[PDB]
DNA sequence: TTGTGGGAGCTGTCACGGATGCA
DNA sequence: TGCATCCGTGAGTCGAGGGT
RNA sequence: CCUCGA
């Protein structure tokens, strides 16, 4: 049965089907909160288990965070308050943000996850400007490069999800492909050429 | 019709921050608790905030109309400072 | 100007100095032409007059003079009256085109008809004007203007109409079986077969295989005439043998079965249907295209008679019998007058078979459709009113012919919202050439053979410039000196060939007619008179191989090397240096490039920036010579010789399609004397007169501290102090004011709970006012919308009952600056009800403003060359951290070394060494006689001036000797230091340490573009937003503030870390977790612990839509009850009460 | 630079005599005595030659301290067929088909392509872009369907103390006195749990049952003259629904044995995957 | 499978896998393979059903077949295809997500079948923790209390 | 209200009586909505009769529009005043 | 065998056949189906509508 | 509800398995 | 009652923006 | 749905 335009009408059983259906599209995957992207590019003076964190996406992602770390101390009278000067990108927040950033992993991840590397823990430190820095020795088990590429980031809250990141899926944890046990996080190029 | 994909197609509700933030009061909800006595305070939250017949909060408190309905109009004014 | 100079032909060109070796013997046509041509022969201009009496058929018909013969006479039952349409006339336009950009409308034109009605009965003749509706016209830049927006029409790829073979070989008795398909323009398909038991079945449009011989029967053949005709290959014998009909009478009973099923058949149903079906030009026809290719295969009627365009019984029977004799090894036939016709299958894919349905076919189509709908409503008028009342007037309605163009232009995939980049952009988008949509192939049946490069498309279809993505091979674009047929086919133009002497005669030829001759290369030596100097020639035979050929037996030869390549694709310096895949990203980023603010065109160029730019109709060009006789920033008005004045006025920061900036600026001054087709203005991304879509950057090719690392880019901070890498950037922000349930909204400064100080930039209105600038998050226009009773908040009931306040209780509603979003406003556009400005229903007012910002270079954002390099700016330094050379010039962009050779792009090398000439210029030594390397140089380049203007064309350009001579002869800088050795290679210092770098570093000028992948555009975030209504996850897209996905790869990536927790959580309390989210934020808000993740809101989503489908889907219990999964909310309210 | 990329001076030579024996096998098919099919293989034969004879002339030429030398045989990026299509020559370039035309690309990418040499090498390479578009596709189903029916497969106990294995080849013992090691030793004996005791003759057990068999035990067991070993894996476990982690191994990841929450049937699916979009 | 047994039919498609994936340069540990090989191998066929409930030429598991045999019966090994072993899961939730949903919602509703839930698939579609990883029981529920020793210091 | 800890996930085919059981009402128009007020007209694909009501605790006929009739069933128009949330949980059925 | 299979599954399970056919139809909640005003007078709705 | 009046638009997809349907 | 045919499966992931 | 990015 078709439509306008001669377009068949979606019927109960498609809402079911295809990657576009309930199973594929809303409940083996989904959609979530906290959560951010931007294009990477290579931090080499980062470390192993760092990466570079643009302000404004770390800001965001850790709005709560900021606000109740905000009226702990006295910047912020009441949490409207806090939230409004947030909003408003009030200078305060800035020194609040990185005291609440420290030692809180993130999980940066970059499609097509091929296998279980294409998402790692870092822990983030804040960069001047919009783009996600990514230590240059992760790129072989993302596949990324910097022609262009973007990267996911995501932010675990539960003290598990927490630990999950900092223990399982932090960067410095896994150096070996769990495939063939031969390294990733390898000098690779540039790094060759110069040894 | 509607756009290809359903999941598109936004609620209108208000998201966990907002219906955080409204549910709750201002800086005003230490005048009306402290500046007011408790007989304008529990008379005036109970008659706008739950909407309740003007005998229902008669029975809350144990009181007639001449009470409810006068801690109600006094209590209006006792709020209107600050 | 000297011949070396490219572009003499127009006036007041800039001085580009080619490397060039071959003259041109064409000019490039107008680039424009597949769209204005099309169009204007649509309409019947005299522009197509004129080109068509010239060069065209001896009788001109136009696009709507053909659909109003095929539509007229149009006659009732009896044949009583009759009414005809005739002479279609176009009034002057309604509005301006800048106008309709304005105020969102149409670009359209007023349609009329000369609608005469006759009676057979009172004899009487009712001639009238009629109006047809208000047809939307093409502007000058070959567009479309619809709904206030700017739209291209691209071309489309379809097969023409015509009988073509397909052999199929069978696993199954290993037996090549055979079929044909006859293809109209109108009308349904039928079809031919030889089955896997040697039967010949001929197919209906949607049918089972009926027996060849029930057609003959079915056209009331008889049973001797066919064994005369067919059985030579006794497969027709042998079908007939096959039970099947008895005469012709039960075979039309059975075939009107066959039609139509589940109907009573009849005998005169038949007889009905089969005449109109194939054979009445009513209801079926296919074009002088496909009357042509059936005529020209089958060698029908070749006395060119070209009367009727309908399937005959001639035309069936010489198909049958080719399909005989192909499935036999006959390779050669003849008919009743079929003279020579090979027996051969057809390729699908050959440019001789595949035509092109320009905007002018596509627009008639669905006028044709519209005028038969209209001719179905006025016979259906004619009958039920009296002669004395009807009229040409009152019978014809023509609301479907407008629904019809309407529904075309804002449904169809051809027609595209423009590509405006930048000029190039749009350029190629009206060259495009797009293979799917309505009558094309489905996107589904794309296979991997119609997407590669075909011989056939040599000198039509460029095989560089096409997508990289999922529409590979699909979307082509026309070669440069490529044009459309009448027919619908693409030819490409060849000098010609006379007994080894190559004329200045241009013959254009269609890939049939091309597959004849022999084509010879444009390198090809030639005498100073025309002849040929090699005794054999390289040659292109018919399959597309390649021989080499005595120079007695060619006959044509490519007028130009670029003859293959598309205009953006001509546009890469050293192509033949560059591999296919790096050339074709080049040709795509080219059209990526965003405007800056100052254009400076390359110092290397292949000559095709000039006429780009100038057909791309973003420039301003004189009409007539003349002199100016003002000059402004808004304007340029130029007093003619005879006395009249022509005025262009200049967009001055417009914003495109992709909120890029168009500006031009007048290269003119007050006194200037112009010709005609001379640049008076520069737009966008050009420089005068030439495309300037990049900037000249001095490049060092070296590794750099791991900051250029695997593709990375690091520039001087000089690029952002000067502003060279600059863009602007104008988004349009819009908001209207309705009608609700509850009351009216209203755009005011009065908004409840905000302070004087956030409203300080907003007029009394409530608009923010022009200048200034606004921030993240900041009011752009106040509006407020009546708030029903119980929506009130808590805090809010105090308030309206303590002051007992009006009636109107308003939410704010204002419109807010997006995240990542600020600038200056530098406009504001206004509609109001209370004026005649026309908005849709139950909207009182409606307001635009638009804001610019100027984003410098950053972090993030992408740069490309024009050879396929493409990398992101990973680190900007400081002018003194920059390698500078032994003057202390310090480079602009350092290039990794690692991506050169592997890349197999090296021309940007050789760019590079070219570009550092050009900064210097050369004096080639000539005191004891020119060189053996500089022979073949043309003697405007033995010398150039620094910051010469270099042309290199494709296939064309300068020699690897050439280049590396002139890297000896560099003129040095002012102090006499030569800075670049002959390797092409410098000594830079380390800024940073102070040493000097221990070798020598490839330095030059470099092309670089800005990309419109810019960092602020991509990055987003997002803590809590809206959610989707329907299976309550966050929304996607940054537009909508939403949620990043979690894909099931993602998942799996999490159980393979076996982080079960993390898994959970992002799966319930961050997407549909409806209780959970609002308690995370309330715990993370209280610094209290993350709560136990709840139920999945698409889980109940999907338990109810399997109830939906009678399915009793139930939860059970460890103890085996159902588990009503459901909610009570008393807990808010005693927390809130409890508050 | 230019000057890097240095031209191999023997090229125009090679060239001729290989032109020479193609026309040879022209002219043999003009005779009428060759094949179209013999015709077209001889001549990729010949080209297929003449392209490594340019690439040997072309690595002969080159000093080791060129830098497109060095960026290749340091191992940093690419491979030395991109420098010879870059110095050298193009060589055959295939057809929309599949298969190999007659006449090669002799010109190389630093002398620049012909008209026609580039028109032909463009089909290759959209046939190539479009291929690949395809097997991405293809290797992501597969991996699917492998995610799926492998999701069963965790392991859940430390030892099922079965005595089931299969035999591995450790070594070939060649007619000389050496030993040839197996090649599939990476991916065949390595990170295995030894399933019954390793012994040579007359000698003491090497390797006892139940070691996780590195490089030093594999060296070990080489050393000693052994040349085949039983080793425990999941296609002989007796545990009930999951598999034990002494059946499975090492991980490959972490190094030790295999922990034991860990969904190894995940992580073989997306190891068999990942590199599916190399397959050809 | 059917001449030289099932623990050579093992061994001939992994040694066959590998082979297609080192021919192109694929280091592949077997173990991966074997993971994948081993589910095909998990069922049996039913000739002759007996004394049992089971339909013949059905596919049961093998360790259903070998534990509901209480004598107080015929089986056949099978090799599987992944998709055809996949659709003929213990959990219908599972089935329906990977392939053909109607059919195998038809099928599910036809012989009333009921999911225990207990898998990862199903626990990632309901919301549950996963029982693999930090998910299962052993780690999931552990008591922690810090010492007398350090409660003193 | 409920941990996710469900020993089974049943499924069968739907008797006629289950789909009477779970409905809360027989759909009988095909109209919508009024297209003038957006009110979901009576009997509808969207009568809030049957499916719930639109707005937090508002009935369709606007007699009750306060959280103190919650429970009661608006004798004028049958609406429940209860939360718009319910719209999401209640099926119709259709007599054939 | 193959009709064993399902008139097996409809015996041993006491699920009646007569499922198979319906006299009444199961209509999906509104929100599930949604219908969204757009610009104008013009209204959005799912194809289930 | 009287005197006539039957459609769009598609195929340019490929590989595989098993119920269906006819010889 | 023995297959050939026809019909019904499946065909990568994530992003941006614009439309009906 | 289209166009585009990796
Ligand atoms: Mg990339
Ligand atoms: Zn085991
Ligand atoms: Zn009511």
């Amino acid at each position: 049965v078709t439509g306008p335009g001669n377009r068949p009408l979606k019927s109960l059983s498609d809402l079911l089907k295809g990657k576009q259906g309930r199973f594929r599209q809303n409940l083996l995957g989904k959609r979530v909160d906290y959560s951010g992207r931007s294009v990477i590019v290579v931090g080499p003076q980062l470390k192993l288990h760092q990466c570079g964190l643009p302000k404004l996406m770390a800001l965001e992602l850790f709005k709560p965070f900021v606000m109740k770390r905000l009226v702990d101390l006295n910047h912020a009278q009441n949490i409207k308050s806090a939230k409004r000067m947030v909003e408003r990108q009030r200078p305060q927040v800035w020194d609040v943000l990185e005291e609440v950033i420290a030692e809180h992993p993130v999980l940066l991840n970059r499609a097509p996850t091929l296998h279980r590397l294409g998402i790692q823990a870092f822990e983030p430190m804040l960069v001047e400007g919009k783009a996600i820095q990514l230590h240059p020795l992760v790129c072989e088990a993302f596949n990324a490069d910097f022609d262009g590429d973007q990267m996911a980031v995501h932010l675990p809250l539960s003290a598990e999800a927490q630990a999950e990141a900092r223990i399982l899926m932090l960067s410095s944890n896994n150096i070996l492909s769990p495939a063939s046990g031969r390294p990733l996080a390898m000098p690779r190029l540039d790094m060759v050429t110069g040894l | 019709a509607l756009p290809e994909d359903y999941d598109r197609v936004p609620a209108d509700e208000p998201n966990p921050e907002q219906i955080y933030h409204d549910a709750r009061l201002g800086p005003d909800l230490q005048a009306a608790l402290q500046a007011l006595p408790e007989e304008f305070r529990m008379a005036v939250y109970y008659a706008d905030v739950e909407g309740f017949p003007y005998k229902e909060i008669a029975e809350i408190m144990d009181t007639p109309i001449g009470t409810v309905m006068s801690r109600l109009h006094r209590g209006r004014r006792q709020l209107r400072g600050l | 100007r000297p011949q070396s100079s490219s572009n003499n032909s127009v006036p007041g060109a800039p001085n580009r100095v080619s490397f060039a070796k071959l003259r041109e013997p064409l000019e490039v046509p107008g680039l424009l032409d597949v769209q204005t041509d099309s169009f204007e022969w649509l309409i019947g201009s005299p522009r197509w007059r004129e080109s068509a009496a010239e060069r065209g058929d001896v009788n001109p018909v136009g696009g709507l003079e053909e659909v109003l013969y095929e539509l007229s006479p149009i006659e009732d039952f009896s044949g009583s009256m009759s009414l005809s349409f005739s002479d279609p006339r176009f009034d002057d336009v309604k509005a301006p085109v800048d106008e309709c950009k304005d105020k969102d409308m149409t670009y359209a034109a007023p349609l009329f008809v000369t609608a005469e009605f006759i009676n057979n009965n009172t004899g009487e003749i009712k001639s009238q004007t009629v109006f047809m509706g208000d047809f939307p016209m093409m502007t000058e830049k070959g567009t479309f203007i619809i709904n206030g927006t700017e739209r291209v029409v691209v071309s489309q790829l379809v097969r023409s109409p015509g009988v073509y073979f397909d052999e199929t070989i069978d696993k199954s008795t290993d037996k090549t079986l055979h079929s044909v398909k006859v293809i109209p323009s109108r009308g349904a398909w039928l079809e031919f077969d030889v089955d896997k038991r040697d039967t010949v079945g001929v197919r209906i449009d949607r049918k089972r295989r009926q027996p060849v011989t029930v057609l003959l029967k079915a056209l009331g053949w008889t049973s001797e005439q066919i064994v005369e005709r067919f059985g030579f290959s006794e497969i027709m014998r042998s079908t007939l043998e096959k039970d099947n009909t008895v005469g012709t009478d039960e075979a039309l009973l059975d075939i009107y079965r066959k039609l139509r099923p589940g109907e009573p058949p009849t005998k005169e149903s038949a007889q009905t249907l089969l005449e109109n079906l194939f054979f009445k030009e009513k209801r079926y026809d296919l074009a002088r295209v496909g009357r042509y290719k059936v005529n020209k295969k089958l060698g029908l009627h070749v006395g060119e008679p070209i009367t009727s365009s309908t399937l005959t019984e001639e035309d069936v029977v010489a198909t049958i019998e080719y399909l005989v004799r192909l499935h036999e090894g006959q390779t050669t036939m003849t008919v009743p007058g079929g003279v020579e016709v090979p027996v051969e299958t057809d390729d699908i894919d050959h440019f001789g078979n595949r035509r092109l349905r320009t905007v002018g076919e596509l627009i008639q189509n669905q006028i044709r459709v519209g005028m038969s709908r209209m001719e179905r409503v006025v016979r259906e008028r004619m009958t039920t009113q009296d002669v004395e009342a009807i009229t040409p007037q009152t019978l014809i309605n023509i609301r479907p012919v407008v629904a019809a163009i309407k529904e075309f232009f804002g449904t169809s995939q051809l027609s595209q919202f423009m590509d405006q980049n930048n000029p190039l952009s749009g350029l190629t988008h009206k060259r495009r050439l797009s293979a799917l949509g309505p009558g094309g192939l489905s996107r589904e049946r794309a296979g991997l053979e119609v997407r590669d490069v075909h011989p056939s498309h040599y000198g039509r279809m460029c095989p560089i410039e096409t997508p990289e993505g999922p529409n590979i091979g699909l979307i082509g674009s026309l070669s440069v000196y490529a044009r459309v047929n009448p027919f619908g086919f693409i030819e490409t133009p060849y000098r010609k060939v006379v007994d080894g002497v190559v004329s200045d005669e241009i013959v254009y030829l269609t890939a049939d007619e091309e597959d004849r001759h022999v084509v010879a290369q444009a390198n090809s030596p030639i005498d100073a008179d025309g002849r040929f100097v090699e005794p054999r020639v390289l040659v292109r035979r018919k399959a597309g191989e390649v021989e080499y050929v005595p120079s007695s037996e060619v006959d044509y030869m490519d007028v130009s090397p670029r003859q293959m390549v598309s205009v953006a694709t001509a546009m890469i310096p050293f192509l033949e240096h560059d591999d296919a895949n790096r050339a074709l990203m080049g040709a795509n980023m080219q059209r990526q490039a965003v405007p800056l603010v100052r254009s400076e065109a390359p110092l290397v160029g292949t000559g095709m920036e000039l006429r780009a730019a100038i057909d791309a109709g973003d420039v301003v060009v004189a009409e007539e010579s003349g002199v100016i006789e003002e000059v402004s920033a808004d304007y340029i008005t130029v007093m003619h010789d005879n006395g009249t004045r022509r005025t262009y006025r200049m967009r001055k920061f417009a914003r495109s399609n992709h909120g890029t900036c168009a500006n031009q600026c007048p290269i003119v001054d007050a006194g200037d004397r112009v010709e005609a087709g001379q640049v008076i203005a520069d737009g966008p991304c050009t420089d005068d007169g030439e495309m300037a879509l990049g900037k000249n950057l001095l490049v060092a090719i070296m590794p750099w501290e791991g900051h250029n690392y695997e593709d990375a880019i690091i520039l001087s901070n000089r690029l952002v102090e000067e502003d060279v890498l600059t863009s602007i950037h104008i988004e349009e922000h819009e908001i209207d004011a309705r009608d609700t349930k509850l009351g009216a909204e209203e755009i005011t400064r009065d908004i409840p709970n905000i302070s004087d100080e956030v409203l300080a930039d907003l007029d009394e209105r409530g608009i923010v006012r022009i200048g200034a600038e606004v921030r993240d998050g900041d009011i752009l226009v106040g509006k407020v919308t009546p708030k029903g009773e119980t929506e009130l908040t808590p805090e809010e009931r105090l308030l309206r009952a303590i002051f007992g306040e009006k009636a109107r209780e308003v939410r704010d509603t204002s419109l807010k600056v997006p995240h990542g979003e600020s600038g200056k406003v530098i406009g504001i556009r206004v509609f109001s009800r209370e004026d005649e400005d026309e908005l849709p229903a139950g909207v009182n007012e409606l307001v635009r403003v638009y804001v610019a910002q100027k984003r410098k270079i950053s972090d993030g954002d992408k740069l490309a060359g024009r050879h396929g390099n493409k990398g992101v700016i990973g680190k900007i330094l400081p002018v003194e951290d920059m390698p500078f050379l032994a003057d202390g010039t310090p480079v602009d962009i350092i290039l990794n070394t690692h991506g050169v050779p592997r890349r197999m792009n090296i021309g940007q090398i050789l760019e590079t060494h070219l570009g550092w000439c050009a900064h210097s210029g050369w004096k080639v030594d000539a005191a004891k006689g020119v060189p053996d390397w500089a022979a073949r140089l043309p003697d405007e380049l033995l010398e150039a001036q620094p910051n010469a203007i270099v042309s290199t064309p494709v296939f064309d350009g300068a020699q690897e000797a050439e280049l590396q001579g002139l890297l000896s002869c560099t003129l040095p800088n002012r102090d006499g230091d030569v800075l670049v050795d002959a390797d092409g290679k410098a000594m830079l210092f380390d800024g940073r340490s102070g040493e000097p770098f221990p070798y020598p570093v490839t330095v030059g000028y470099m092309y670089i573009m800005k990309l419109h992948h810019l960092v602020d555009d991509k990055i987003h975030a997002r803590s809590t937003g809206p959610y989707s209504m329907i299976t309550q996850q966050p929304l996607g897209g940054k537009a909508q503030f939403g949620g990043q996905r979690f894909g099931e790869m993602e998942c799996w990536a999490m159980q393979a870390y076996g982080a079960a927790y993390t898994l959970q959580e992002l799966l319930t309390i961050k997407s549909d977790d409806t209780v959970g989210r609002v308690k995370v934020y309330e715990a993370i808000v209280k610094g209290e612990n993350i709560p136990e993740p709840g139920i999945p809101e698409s889980f109940k989503v999907l338990l109810k839509e399997l109830q939906s489908l009678c399915l009793n889907v139930e939860v059970l219990s460890s103890d085996g009850a159902a588990i009503e999964l459901r909610e009570g909310e008393d807990e808010d309210l005693e927390r809130a009460a409890a508050n | 630079s230019m000057a890097d990329v240095l031209v191999p001076p023997r090229k125009k030579e090679i060239l001729d005599h290989y032109e020479e024996r193609a026309d040879k096998v022209e002219k043999q098919f003009q005779r009428g005595a060759l094949n179209h099919d013999e015709r077209n293989e001889a001549l990729v034969e010949i080209w297929k030659e003449a392209t490594d004879e340019v690439g040997q002339a072309l690595r002969e030429h080159y000093p080791d301290d060129n830098p497109i030398i060095t960026i290749v045989d340091s191992g940093a990026t690419g491979n030395f067929t991109q420098t010879r299509t870059l110095a050298g020559m193009k060589g055959l370039v295939t057809n929309p088909k599949g298969e190999f035309i007659p006449r090669p690309v002799k010109s190389s990418f630093r002398e620049g392509l012909t008209v026609l040499e580039y028109f032909i090498n463009t089909h290759g390479a959209r046939k190539g872009l479009a291929d690949t578009a395809l097997r991405t596709a293809d290797s992501g189903y597969l991996t699917r369907r492998l995610v799926d029916v492998s999701q069963d497969v965790i392991v859940r106990e430390h030892d099922c103390q079965t005595e089931r294995g299969i035999v591995v080849e450790l070594a070939e013992r060649a007619p000389d006195g050496t030993l040839i090691r197996d090649p599939y030793i990476e991916t065949s004996a390595y990170a295995r749990t030894l399933g019954t005791d390793a012994v040579d003759e007359a000698g003491n057990v090497i390797v006892e049952r139940g070691q996780d068999l590195g490089d030093p035990e594999i060296d070990a067991l080489l050393a000693a003259g052994i040349t085949q070993v039983k080793v425990r894996s999941v296609l002989t476990c007796a545990t009930s629904t999951g598999v034990c982690a002494t059946c499975y191994g090492r991980s490959m990841a972490t190094g030790k044995l295999v922990d034991i929450g860990e969904a190894v049937g995940i992580v073989a699916a997306q190891s068999i995957g990942e590199p599916g979009t190399q397959l050809t | 499978l059917r001449v030289q047994g099932p623990r050579e039919v093992q061994i001939h498609l992994v040694r066959e896998v590998q082979e297609v994936y080192r021919a192109q340069g694929v280091s592949i540990h077997d173990k991966h393979i074997e993971v994948i090989v081993r589910q095909m191998l998990r069922r049996v066929t039913i000739i002759d059903s007996g004394s049992t409930e089971f339909l013949p030429g059905s596919l049961i598991d093998r360790a259903e077949f070998e534990a509901e045999n209480r004598r107080v019966a015929a089986g056949r090994p099978v090799l599987m295809g992944i998709t055809k072993a996949s659709l003929a899961t213990d959990s219908w939730l599972s089935a329906a997500s990977f392939q053909e949903t109607t059919r195998v919602l038809t099928d599910a509703a036809i012989n009333c079948r009921s999911d225990k839930l207990n898998g990862l698939k199903e626990n990632v579609i309901i919301g549950k923790l996963i029982p693999a990883g930090t998910g299962i029981n052993r780690y999931r529920n552990i008591a922690v209390q810090p010492t007398e020793e350090a409660r003193a210091a | 209200l409920d941990v996710n800890f469900f020993d089974e996930l049943r499924i069968g085919l739907a008797t006629a009586e289950d789909i009477r059981q779970w409905s809360y009402g027989e759909v009988k128009k095909p109209e919508t909505i009024n297209y003038r007020t957006l009110k979901p007209e009576k009997d509808g694909l969207f009568c809030e009769k049957i499916f719930g009501p639109t707005r937090d605790w508002e009935c369709y006929c606007g007699k009750y529009k306060r959280v103190r009739f919650k429970g009661i069933i608006c004798e004028r128009c049958g609406v429940e005043v209860t939360r718009a949330k319910v719209r999401r949980e209640r099926m119709g059925h259709i007599e054939l | 065998l193959k009709r064993l299979k399902v008139v097996a599954a409809f015996q041993q399970s006491g699920n009646s056949p007569m499922g198979m056919v319906l006299d009444a139809v199961p209509v999906i909640p509104p929100e599930l189906r949604p219908m969204v005003q757009l610009d104008g007078g013009r209204f959005a709705t799912s194809d289930l509508n």
